[PDB]
């Protein structure tokens, strides 16, 4: 009822396809090219 | 309107629908279900679109 009345940086796409801190850390290397990008 | 329609009508229906149906989970059964997975997720639009 509350919900009847951003996401852009690598970190809260991370916490969806982790469910765990292992994942979280092996997708920082694609923070070097999504996000910093040379 | 929840005590007149839904308390007493539904009972009704779980009076009479009692013996057909059945209806177990995963988890009654497993506990293997890993989570509540369902989740949700926004995003953008471009302003040429």
């Amino acid at each position: 009822r509350k919900k009847r009345e951003e996401e852009l940086k690598d970190s809260e796409i991370n916490e969806i396809l982790a469910r765990n801190d292992e994942e979280m850390a092996v997708l920082t290397r694609m923070d070097e090219d999504r996000s910093k990008k040379e | 309107l929840s005590e007149e329609e839904t308390l007493l009508v539904i009972r009704r229906l779980h009076k009479v629908l009692r013996p057909f149906l059945l209806r177990r989970l995963k988890k009654d059964v497993e506990k293997e279900l890993p989570d509540k997975v369902e989740k949700v997720v926004k995003c953008k639009m471009s302003a040429l679109q």
